[PDB]
């Protein structure tokens, strides 16, 4: 629960650059896969359970 | 207080490609 962003999934340290006020992510499908810490500012990913 | 010093005229023009901004921070 990701400030407000609930959902379930493996997370995973990205590489992207999430221009500052921004805060989640999609692709093109509208799915969030990809979630900025609240708290460290880092990015992670979130891919789906196996 | 204030005192009608500015009565500034208006005019017409194009605007193009401009006033996009981003709707969400997604
Ligand atoms: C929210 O609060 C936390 C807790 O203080 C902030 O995390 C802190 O961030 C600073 C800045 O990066 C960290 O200082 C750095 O620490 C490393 C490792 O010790 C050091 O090598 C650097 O030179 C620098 O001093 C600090 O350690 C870190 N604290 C914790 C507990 O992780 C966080 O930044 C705050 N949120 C925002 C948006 O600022």
């Amino acid at each position: 629960n990701f400030n407000g962003l609930t959902g379930t999934g493996v997370l995973t340290e990205s590489n992207k650059k999430f221009l500052p006020f921004q805060q989640f992510g999609r692709d093109i499908a509208d799915t969030t896969d990809a979630v900025r810490d609240p708290q460290t500012l880092e990015i992670l990913d979130i891919t789906p359970c196996s | 207080q204030c005192v009608n010093l500015i009565t500034r005229t208006q005019s017409y023009t194009n605007s193009f490609t401009r006033g996009v901004y981003y709707p969400d921070k997604v």
